[PDB]
């Protein structure tokens, strides 16, 4: 019983570590916001070239 | 005689206590299986 509980503790510790790793997705959102600003610029330059 | 006897005392546990593998702490087996499933899914999600 004690051994199984210890294994459960270790399992939840790794799951938490991985979840925090997964969260650090935000770098992806930051990059998507940056690329979005760049694409906003591309759109403006294209509009000017149309004129 | 009179007042010429003392006495000790012993103690029994509870029947509801019974064994040590009585779930909620021993069913950590089944729960561990749930936690392992959780860990596998989180591993995939982090990847």
């Amino acid at each position: 019983i004690k051994f199984t509980k210890q294994s459960s503790v270790a399992s939840t510790r790794n799951t938490l570590k991985m979840a925090q790793d997964a969260e650090r997705g935000m770098n992806t959102l930051g990059m998507l916001g940056h690329q979005s600003e760049q694409l906003n610029n591309v759109e403006g330059n294209l509009d000017l070239m149309k004129v | 005689d009179v007042g010429g006897q003392q006495i000790f005392s012993q103690a029994l546990l509870n029947a509801n206590r019974r064994g040590e593998a009585k779930t909620a702490l021993a069913e950590v087996q089944a729960r561990h299986q749930e936690l392992l499933k959780l860990e596998k899914s989180m591993a995939e999600l982090t990847q």
